[PDB]
Order: structure tokens, then C-alpha cells, then sequence
RNA sequence: CGAUCCACA
RNA sequence: GUUCGAUCCACAG
């Protein structure tokens, strides 16, 4: 899996960015079901981490 | 006679390599020094300046022919 | 090391004296949300699983739009930049599908090959490139080539490769891969798939999943909050960023929206180097795509004539009613 | 008549 | 690249 690291921006292979030090995730963004089943709820905590 | 160079290795997909300094078309007949039937090209590739080239041999065991140098052969 | 795209031309001054009338017009920033959405492009950054059209078909039931398009398909294996151009803008896509692409892939190879040489090897592939071998002809014939403009290898673990590739519209970084492998004997195949940049869109603040799409376009509809759906949407002139401009003046816009091709007089500034056929985005001086056309002059020619038809207007974007006709 | 905008092969 | 609508027929002084 192609991982990227969330400070360098850089792309790798590895768990720890050789660049910026830090935990790396996966590159590609996460799977959208188009009915969106539980949006509302994601919705909801999202709406109290950008004070909305 | 259109020399192609020599043949670089035998690829696992099953596939003379040779690289060289033109383009052949797709489908034409390559053959060896003394002539005779190799195969056909399959695949052209790499730098158009220097280009790679895929042959499907046609013959028995191909793996012996690394290191000879492959002909087109028009007519 | 990087793409067309990147290489900034000079802009030539024709009429130093031209000027705009604020009235006129909407300059991208100051456009109202729903205005804003009717000319957007959103830099999308598109999951592993759908296809292309797929991603489009929900945006446009989730944001009940009349129609929408992307720029330059991705495989359904494949994540990352996929610009959507919404209602109006929707046709901007053909600005975007020339334009050069880069993209971060892992290559899987079938045996065991040194570094030193898998190095070597890549760096064959970077240049102008043979797509498809050409057919027996009794005519020289045209040869399909793409150019690969860079290849960058990022790390080697054993018989799995990841690199960094930029190169012109139409080239399949699967093939690329195979005839790779095809060139080390071993063979391989393409693990994984990412887009880091379509033209102008890049790896950016204003990439954006569907997730945040939809809840900021939630966050607008029930919250009545407009700044993070408005930060979602690009003002369509971004699709057009990499392409040629020619700004022309005021009195010319009304003409170009109600289907006159444009005329040289028309001209105030446009970029260097333009050839004849070119494709060129048509810019108010406000900095408004008003339309894309095809060059019928060059950068020179446009500069030194006096009359005469710098470009055919091929697809027009902006409202026939933004700018008072003024013509004749 | 010709361009552009809109809808349908 | 072909069917009837809509706008215009515009060298931008």
C-alpha cells in the first residue's frame, strides 16, 4: 500500500516518514457509500470540531 | 535485411527482447544470421530514438538465442 | 523535472491604456455562492472503488445539479485529483483533458532485479516515448508517441518499486509499467495507482474528499453557512490556468457571448508564443474565462496587426448579459 | 445566411 | 460531424 505522510506531504511505502518523522496513513481517501448511511452522524461530531 | 541488434535476454512473459534504432511494424518477420525463421514482432517500446522491441518466437527453444543479433526481413 | 503546465509565459502589453468598468462582470472572488457553484470546478480527490462517472453521478444527486463532467478518467482502482466541473463551467473539462498528469505509483515486479539497474532502466522511459508499435505501411505513416516528462524513483523494497511520474495526456501508466518489466525480463504489473496532478490541480489546501464535499454542502443547506462549501469550489478560471491567455477589453466581451469570434482591435494583452491552433482561454481584464478557442494568429501576429481574427470562439461560459453590448 | 447558447441522434 | 427552438450577426473607438 502507498502510504503518505500527514507533515512532509511525502510519499512511501514505510509506516514512518523518513522525511518528517511522523506515523504515516494510506495515500487514497476512504470508500463513500452514495447513500451515505450514517452522514448525518458524521455530520454531527463534525459540526463540534469546527465550532458549528 | 533490416539488422534490429542484438537480443538482450529472454523475457518470462515469453518474449525476445532486442533493443534498437528504429521502428519495426507490428507483425514483421525477424530471422537470425543464417536466416532462418525466429519469430514475429509483438510490441515496440521505449524511447522512439532507441527503441525496445518484443518478439514472439516462433521456434522451439528461444532461450538460446540471448546474444545473437535478430534481421527484419521485408521480402 | 516538470510538466508544461508549469512553464510560465510572458505577457505581452497591446493596449497599455485599457481599463474595466467594475460594474460589469463578477470577478471569481466577489461571486455570490449560488453564482459561484453555477462556474465551479472542485479539485476532487476520488476514493478507490467507483468510476468516474459514478463520482460525478452522486455529486450531482447529492448536490442537485443539472449537470456536471470530470477531467481526465480514473480508473476505479485509482484515487486521487479529479477535477468535476459543475452546471455552466461543465464543458471546462476540455481544457483540462491535454493537460500533462503526475502520479505516484507502485510498480510489482515478477522476479528479482538489482537497483542499480531497475534505476538505469526507468530512466530509458523518460523522453518521447513509442505508445502503439506501428502497422505494416506502403506509406510512411503517423507513430503513436506520448512523452513521459519525469520519472522520479521515490524507494526500492525488494521486488516492489515506488515512483513519482509526470507525463502528456494519454499515457497509461499500466503500460508504462508493463513495458518496464517487459525491459528487466522479469516482467511486472502495476500494484497501486495515485494522481497527484491534472493540469493546474494539484495536491493542494483546496483538494477535497467527498466526504467534506458533501458535509460542507450540508453545512450551507441546513447550518446557512457558505465558507467551507464556497472553499470546496474553484472558480472555473483554475481549469483554465495552464492554457494561453488572451484579455481582451470591454467593449468585446458581449460581442464574444452573443457568437462573434474574436477580433484583433478587441485585444488588450495577451501571452507570448502562441501558435496558430493553439487552444486559448479568452480572459476579461477583470481576469473572467469569457471563452475557449482555437488560435487563428500567433502571439506575433495578434500584436503587430491592426485587424483581422486572432481566435475562433469555440466554447463561450460567460452570461450573454454580464457586459453591455457594445458593438457596431 | 454565419457564429454562439439550449435540447435530441 | 446532422434536426427546430433561444440570442445575436458583432474588427470592439
Amino acid at each position: 500500500r502507498i502510504r503518505k505522510c500527514p507533515k512532509c506531504g511525502r510519499y512511501t511505502l514505510k509506516e514512518v516518514c523518513p522525511v518528517c518523522g511522523e506515523k504515516t496513513k494510506v495515500a487514497h481517501p476512504p470508500r463513500f457509500s452514495p447513500e451515505d448511511p450514517y452522514g448525518e452522524y458524521r455530520r454531527r461530531w463534525k459540526r463540534e470540531v469546527l465550532g458549528i | 535485411m533490416k539488422r534490429l541488434g542484438k537480443v538482450l535476454h529472454y523475457a518470462k512473459q515469453g518474449f525476445l527482447i532486442v533493443r534498437t534504432n528504429w521502428v519495426p511494424s507490428l507483425n514483421d518477420r525477424v530471422v537470425d544470421k543464417r536466416l532462418q525463421f525466429v519469430g514475429i514482432v509483438k510490441d515496440v517500446f521505449g524511447p522512439v530514438k532507441m527503441p525496445y522491441v518484443a518478439i514472439k518466437p516462433k521456434v522451439s527453444n528461444p532461450e538460446i538465442y540471448v546474444g545473437e543479433v535478430l534481421y527484419v526481413d521485408e521480402r | 523535472r516538470i510538466l508544461p503546465a508549469d512553464i510560465k509565459r510572458e505577457v505581452l502589453i497591446k493596449d497599455e491604456n485599457a481599463e474595466t468598468n467594475p460594474d460589469w462582470g463578477f470577478p471569481p472572488e466577489k461571486r455570490p455562492i449560488e453564482m459561484h457553484i453555477q462556474f465551479g470546478v472542485i479539485n476532487l480527490d476520488k476514493p478507490p472503488g467507483p468510476t468516474s462517472h459514478e463520482v460525478v453521478a452522486w455529486i450531482k444527486k447529492i448536490l442537485n445539479l443539472e449537470k456536471a463532467g470530470h477531467g481526465g478518467t480514473l480508473d476505479p482502482k485509482v484515487s486521487g485529483v479529479l477535477p468535476v466541473a459543475l452546471e455552466k463551467a461543465t464543458r471546462v473539462v476540455q481544457a483540462l483533458l491535454p493537460a500533462g498528469k503526475e502520479y505516484v505509483a507502485l510498480m510489482h515486479l515478477h522476479g528479482d532485479v538489482p537497483e542499480d539497474k531497475i534505476i538505469q532502466v526507468m530512466k530509458e522511459f523518460e523522453g518521447e516515448i513509442i505508445q502503439r508499435p506501428p502497422l505494416r505501411s506502403a506509406v510512411k505513416r503517423r507513430l503513436r508517441t506520448r512523452k513521459v516528462y519525469y520519472i522520479e524513483v521515490l524507494e526500492i523494497e525488494g521486488r516492489d518499486v515506488l515512483f513519482r511520474v509526470g507525463v502528456e495526456a494519454g499515457t497509461y501508466i499500466r503500460s508504462l509499467i508493463h513495458h518496464i518489466g517487459l525491459a528487466l525480463g522479469v516482467g511486472a504489473h502495476m500494484s497501486e495507482l495515485r494522481r497527484t496532478r491534472s493540469g493546474p490541480f494539484k495536491e493542494d489546501e483546496t483538494l477535497i474528499t467527498l466526504h467534506d464535499l458533501v458535509d460542507y454542502y450540508y453545512f450551507w443547506k441546513e447550518d446557512g453557512i457558505e465558507e467551507y462549501f464556497r472553499k470546496a469550489i474553484q472558480p472555473m478560471e483554475k481549469a483554465v490556468e495552464h492554457l494561453p491567455k488572451v484579455w481582451i477589453k470591454d467593449s468585446a466581451v458581449a460581442a464574444v457571448t452573443h457568437g462573434a469570434d474574436l477580433a484583433v482591435p478587441g485585444i488588450a494583452k495577451l501571452h507570448a508564443g502562441i501558435k496558430r491552433g493553439d487552444l486559448v482561454a479568452i480572459m476579461t481584464l477583470k481576469d473572467e474565462l469569457v471563452a475557449l478557442g482555437k488560435a487563428m494568429m500567433t502571439s506575433q501576429e495578434m500584436l503587430e496587426k491592426t485587424k483581422g481574427i486572432a481566435v475562433d470562439v469555440e466554447k463561450v461560459f460567460m452570461p450573454r448579459d454580464w457586459y453591455p453590448k457594445l458593438w457596431e
